[PDB]
RNA sequence: ACCUCGGAGCAGAACCCAACCUCCGAGCAGUACAUGCUAAGACUUCACCAGUCAAAGCGAACCUCAAUUGAUCCAAUAACUUGACCAACGGAACAAGUUACCCUAGGGAUAACAGCGCAAUCCUAUUCUAGAGUCCAUAUCAACAAUAGGGUUUACGACCUCGAUGUUGGAUCAGGACAUCCCGAUGGUGCAGCCGCUAUUAAAGGUUCGUUUGUUCAACGAUUAAAGUCCUACGUGAUCUGAGUUCAGACCGGAGUAAUCCAGGUCGGUUUCUAUCUACUUUAAUUCCUCCCUGUACGAAAGGACAAGAGAAAUAAGG
RNA sequence: CACUUGUUCCUUAAAUAGGGACCUGUAUGGCUCCACGAGGGUUCAGCUG
RNA sequence: CCGAGCCUGGUGAUAGCUGGUUGUCCAAGAUAGAAUCUUAGUUCAACUUUAAAUUUGCCCACAGAACCCUCUAAAUCCCCUUGUAAAUUUAACUGUUAGUCCAAAGAGGAACAGCUCUUUGGACACUAGGAAAAAACCUUGUAGAGAGAGUAAAAAAUUUAACACCCAUAGUAGGCCUAAAAGCAGCCACCAAUUAAGAAAGCGUUCAAGCUCAACACAAAAAUCCCAAACAUAUA
């Protein structure tokens, strides 16, 4: 019978290497995840379906801000092979209430707080 | 599989014959034994119906009983039915029990042949038993197709089964032939073993020749398959033994006339040997049954004029007495064999002056079976005392004028 | 030759599981055989099911098995035991809620 | 007693209770007579099946015939057909109940040693007929002495370490990755991939 | 065969799970007479009905078993209570056969023919090297088995068609495959020659007439170079035939009380269609035999060739 | 007495067709075809697309 | 137009059966079973729809849920947090309860079926792209116009078998065995000479003899007619 599948948990211990690789450091984790929908949730569980509700990823593409918290990463866990996750920066630190209108999510993942549209 | 069988004989020795039937099964047990007269074999129920109540009780009775096997060559249909209504049980006559031993023992594909032609007859008996958890009440109502009815096509089956079988067998026969051909050319003297089952050919056969890959059973038709093999007689000539399968009485011709597509052999034979079992009781009644089983077979009248006979197992008690096992009288049995096959295959033993060069005695050696050499060097010839046959002496007349 | 076998589903088991707040009388677990022993404040029906004698919490533990002395077949068992040996049974618990009650102050005489 | 004992068709206590066919006992690697026991060669099965008397026979006819019994014993790895097969009559329509027991047979998984040779001798006199038997076998199998077996092992083993692919079935399947265990089976999450239904692939890391 | 109820697997771990699935069982028995009355709260066979457990209280002492059964109405009884192997077991209060004399509404939800899936069965080829073949696995075969291929048999499935896909054979015309029966070329041979056997290649051409039987088949007669295996809606009924099968009539044998029925035998028994569309409608031959070689090669004999050449015919095509 | 189990003969070159015998078992309503029949089979000779 | 006439009437007989069931637009909407002279139907349940009341609904951390059985699956139940916004209840109803393939755990069959039967899940009975055409496989779904753009899945790979050359005297035909059995039918031992040779590993011999060897020396086939055309070398 086809179930929901337990993930060990050795899946998610990183290495060295893995640190190395993607370039996180193991101490001072990130806060946050920016997760985007990249697979359909046809064809797949009504649970994964149901999670992915839950989540806020029902249009493909469209990242939303999640928290890097256990349960968080639990859901995110149920659904990992529909999303696509990446730690949110803040190069300019958190968006204050002058700036809150001038963000953008620029595709490395930064949250720029001044965008000028204009050239460097 | 296993299967306890009460022997129910009809009288008019053979229940010995039938308990040893009953053993060759490998897994048959005799548990009771039933000797009844009666005055009228042919009938529905064989018996007067005073003996059919007291062996119908007595079958019922005793519940060991998983089968019964009648001593009859063969039980018509309405016959079958009734005993088996009557005593609950299956029965099995000597043709079933012999083919079924028939099925068990064959090993290769012909004899596996040989034994489904033989079994066609059982097959057509039991057709209808055997197809009425097929019928499913189809039939007569169904507007199409075609007219055939439920046992017409049933019959139709059967029948092509026994004709591709048939088909089968001839092509066998003619591989026969073609395996014969070589053996035919090369003038091999050829001596097949005939007798009636269990008398002791394949252990004569294995004396003779001295052979150790050969096998003689203690089970009844234990030889399935017509083998030649090779043996020398004292006048170094070399001969070609056949071992043939038994024969069997009180047992329908047909059962033994389906192996006539191996048995063919022996009608190739240039001589026959009938190995008569002297110790058993009723060897007359076996030599009857066997000499009726090889004109059934056609056997060329010269050659069964001819036959030659060998009392086997004359250690348990005009012609040679031998025992096979013990090996007592191989030594004159080879001497009457060597000159059988000389005044049988037109073998001349001839003495033959040739010059000591040329290759002509080794041409004769070759050719032909050089029984002594007297040399005389003043001439610078031999004289070779030879048995040669008429195509060897043609052969040698004019290569060596 | 095969008959029988229709029967449906007893739908036995667990009723309550851990940290259930139960009611008295409510039952716990309906079982055929004796899978869950009764513990503190539970109760067995004729049919050996386990019912709430107290309202509270439902709580199961592993603890040891002191058969009664006149249950023939289970001292048997305990006879026949190497020395050393402590049986262990699955035991349901109700850990009772509220108090039994209060004083109140009903007449200042 | 050196010679291959006979082994017979059908347990001498018949079944009389008609079993279901759980091919688990053929699907996936053998945990049982996995190791050589007083012996230096034997018959691997690299697949799984099930083994008739035909097959025993085969077996033990020429194994017998071929070997040198004063230098040479052999010993079954394999219990005698002991899972009842049940066949139906020809033309019969479905439905009914189960059919009546027709042959025994015993279940071979891969991995296992079916026969196991021993004695003053060499594998390379005992491969040949080991091999000729291991072909006719129902199942992929094949002539492996000790050190062979070890050789295949320790190379498995080796492929293993050294696969240069980031990728392995058994990550992907364990991390269900891709969703991969909606077409994967539970058994596959052992199997590693390396076995799919009663075939084992040896080359698969 | 089964129809209701319970236990165990399938269904390994909360619950629940089908099967004309594998196995076991039940339609009670026994002990007591508080086997009394009441009453919170719960369970529940996936509904309901029904079935379960039960604190506290009154009153008393100081229920075992898995199933072990059945509603309403209605009867008997003063009442309490009792009443169906209503077992087709959620139970019509009481009703069986047969229909080819059949009819109607439907069903391709479901059978017969056909197609299609499958390949158990069937057929074929390789592998092993046991065993036949005098010796010799491999000239020819070939057991136990293994691996492949085919879709011609017997089956199974019920996917299209029951507001019709007309049915087995035969006539007519044939199209196609080659796994070749003959004719062609070649290798081996247990190929001396003639006959042969086997294998590779070859589908241009050909592959008979009759007695019996509806026979497709089968037996038989005479031939042939051969009288090939198949597929094509078991090719071909808007081209034909209806002898069988398979309507309504009637007998004989069997079953039944009978109607009537039967995988028994038989005599008789309506064969429609004027073509709208597609498609199509004038495209260097084979073989046998006689003679000669030659009674030669070959062969101990018996028997008996190739190749080359000559002549005769037959069929097919075209005139 | 009738019908059934097998063997055989005539008829044809050839017959699961037709006719005739013998041989095994079943079963006061069974045998007997004189004449007749668009009845069902077999057949000599002739005839003929 | 007689298995029982025809006409009229009851009569608009009845039909769980077939067929039909006529304006526009939007929205929600495929889902366990039980009983049934019942499986071509219906009632209840489940699901579905609408309106209303209320508050928890789903996901889920530990802890927890059996021995029989020696071991043993994916998992399941329960479940705070957390991410979410749904859930229960009340009122009123219909309709669906003759279902297909795929993955997985199994049962029956033959470890056949586009076979049948349960369970978990998916898809289809709805749009679109892809796998050639394509209900069930993969991608993807919430809807309009655009003569803009980034992508998702998405194109099969393979070509396979040569091989040693030279050389061989001999204790003896090792014993027993057997008519003989001589390296070679079987049993025992299996030593030993020549620099170099097994009391012999396969042929062959009735038996011998002759041959070697070891030893020195230096993949497939079926029926109307194969089936895009092609292409090895211009920088992912
Ligand atoms: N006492 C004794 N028994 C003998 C003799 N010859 C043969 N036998 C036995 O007779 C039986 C015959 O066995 P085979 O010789 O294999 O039989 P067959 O003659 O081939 O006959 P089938 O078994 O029918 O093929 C065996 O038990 C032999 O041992 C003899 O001379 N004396
Ligand atoms: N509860 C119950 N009712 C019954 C029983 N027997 C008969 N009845 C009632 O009577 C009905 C059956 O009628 P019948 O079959 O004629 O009864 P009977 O007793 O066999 O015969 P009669 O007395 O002639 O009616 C049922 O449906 C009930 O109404 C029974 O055993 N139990
Ligand atoms: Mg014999
Ligand atoms: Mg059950
Ligand atoms: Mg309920
Ligand atoms: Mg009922
Ligand atoms: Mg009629
Ligand atoms: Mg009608
Ligand atoms: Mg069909
Ligand atoms: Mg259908
Ligand atoms: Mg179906
Ligand atoms: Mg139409
Ligand atoms: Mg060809
Ligand atoms: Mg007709
Ligand atoms: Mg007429
Ligand atoms: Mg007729
Ligand atoms: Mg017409
Ligand atoms: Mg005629
Ligand atoms: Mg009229
Ligand atoms: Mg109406
Ligand atoms: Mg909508
Ligand atoms: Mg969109
Ligand atoms: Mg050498």
């Amino acid at each position: 019978k086809f179930t929901r599948s337990r993930i060990p948990e050795k899946v998610f211990q990183a290495s060295p290497e893995d640190h190395e690789k993607y370039g996180g450091d193991p101490q001072n984790p990130h806060k946050l995840h920016i997760v985007t929908r990249i697979k359909s949730t046809r064809r797949r569980p009504y649970w994964e379906k149901d999670i992915i509700k839950m989540l806020g990823l029902e249009k493909a593409h469209t990242p939303q801000v999640h928290k890097n918290i256990p349960s968080v990463n639990a859901k995110l866990k149920v659904v990992k092979h529909l999303i696509r996750i990446k730690p949110l920066k803040l190069p300019q630190g958190l968006p204050a209430e002058e700036n809150m209108s001038n963000t953008c999510l620029k595709s490395t993942g930064e949250l720029v707080v001044q965008w000028h549209l204009k050239p460097v | 599989g296993t299967q306890r069988v009460c022997l129910v004989h009809p009288d008019v020795w053979q229940v010995a014959e039938a308990t040893a039937l009953v053993h060759t099964l490998d897994g048959w047990s005799v548990v009771q034994t039933m000797v009844v007269s009666t005055k009228t074999p042919d009938r529905k129920l064989i018996f007067g119906k005073g003996n059919f109540e007291h062996l119908t009780e007595k079958i019922r009775g005793s519940p060991d009983i998983t089968c019964v096997f009648l001593n009859v060559e063969r039980m018509a249909a309405p016959t079958k039915k009734e005993l088996e209504a009557a005593w609950g049980v299956e029965v099995f006559d000597r043709f079933t029990v012999v083919l079924h031993i028939f099925r068990c023992n064959a090993r290769t594909k012909e004899a596996r042949l040989q034994v489904a032609l033989a079994e066609m007859p059982l097959h057509r008996s039991n057709l209808k038993r055997d197809v009425a958890h097929l019928y499913r009440g189809v039939g007569s109502r169904y507007i199409m197709g075609s007219g055939e009815s439920f046992m017409q096509l049933q019959q139709r089956l059967l029948r092509e089964k026994e004709a591709k079988i048939r088909k089968a067998l001839d092509r066998l026969r003619k591989k026969r032939h073609l395996l014969r051909r070589q053996r035919t050319r090369r003038e091999f003297p050829v001596i097949s073993v005939v007798g009636y089952t269990n008398c002791g050919k394949t252990t004569l056969i294995k004396a003779l020749t001295g052979d150790a890959a050969i096998q003689p059973r203690d089970q009844l038709f234990a030889t399935l398959d017509v083998t030649a093999h090779a043996g020398t007689l004292p006048s170094r000539m070399t001969v070609l033994y056949v071992d043939t399968i038994g024969f069997l009485s009180q047992l329908p011709h047909g059962l033994i006339e389906s192996f006539s597509a191996t048995l063919e052999d022996v009608a190739h034979s240039d001589l026959i040997l009938h190995v008569r079992d002297v110790s058993h009781p009723e060897a007359e009644l076996q030599k009857c049954s066997v000499l009726s089983t090889l004109r059934g077979l056609q056997l060329p009248a010269p050659l069964l004029d001819s036959m030659v006979e060998v009392h086997n197992k004359v250690d348990l008690v005009n012609v040679v007495p031998v025992s096979a096992l013990r090996g007592h009288g191989l030594q004159e049995l080879k001497a009457e064999l060597d000159a059988a096959v000389l005044k049988a295959t037109g073998r001349q033993i001839l003495t033959l002056r040739v010059r000591l060069a040329g290759a002509q005695l080794s041409w004769l050696y070759k050719e032909a079976t050089v029984q002594e050499v007297d040399v005389i060097p003043e001439d610078g010839a031999a004289d070779v005392r030879v048995i040669i046959s008429n195509s060897a002496y043609g052969k040698f007349r004019k290569l060596f004028p | 030759k095969n008959l029988g076998g229709k029967s449906s589903g007893r739908r036995q088991g667990i009723k309550k599981m851990e940290g259930h707040y139960v009611h008295a009388g409510n039952i716990i677990a309906t079982q055929r055989h004796f899978r869950w022993h009764p513990g503190a404040h539970v109760g067995v029906g004729k049919n050996k099911c386990l019912y709430a004698l107290e309202e509270g919490i439902v709580r199961y533990t592993k603890e040891v098995y002191v058969p009664h002395p006149r249950n023939t077949e289970a001292v048997d068992l305990i006879t026949r035991l190497p020395k050393g040996a402590v049986l262990y049974k699955t035991f349901v618990h109700v850990v009772p809620a509220k108090p039994e009650g209060t004083f109140k102050l009903v007449a200042m005489l | 007693k050196p010679k291959l004992r006979f082994i017979e068709r059908a347990p001498l206590v018949p079944k009389v209770r008609r079993e279901p066919k759980n091919l688990s006992d053929i699907r996936g690697p053998s945990t049982e007579a996995t190791e050589f026991t007083e012996g230096n060669f034997a018959i691997l099965a690299l697949g799984g099946g099930y083994l008739h008397w035909g097959h025993f026979e085969m077996m033990r006819l020429t194994i017998n015939r071929s070997m040198d019994p004063k230098n040479m014993f052999a010993i079954w790895r394999v219990p005698a057909p002991f899972k009842p097969i049940t066949r139906k009559s020809v033309g019969h329509r479905m439905g009914g109940g189960k059919g009546a027991i027709d042959h025994y047979v015993t279940p071979v998984k891969a991995g296992r040693l079916v026969v196991e040779m021993g004695g003053r001798c060499e594998f390379e006199e005992v491969q040949g007929f080991l091999d000729q038997v291991a072909h006719k076998l129902p199942f992929a199998a094949k002539a492996v002495s000790r050190g062979t077996l070890e050789k295949m092992r320790k190379d498995q083993e080796e492929r293993e370490r050294n696969n240069q692919n980031p990728w392995t079935f058994e990550r992907i399947a364990t991390a269900n990755m891709l969703g991969i265990r909606k077409v994967l089976s539970p058994y596959d999450l052992t199997h590693k991939g390396k076995y799919w239904g009663k075939f084992y692939m040896p080359k698969r890391v």
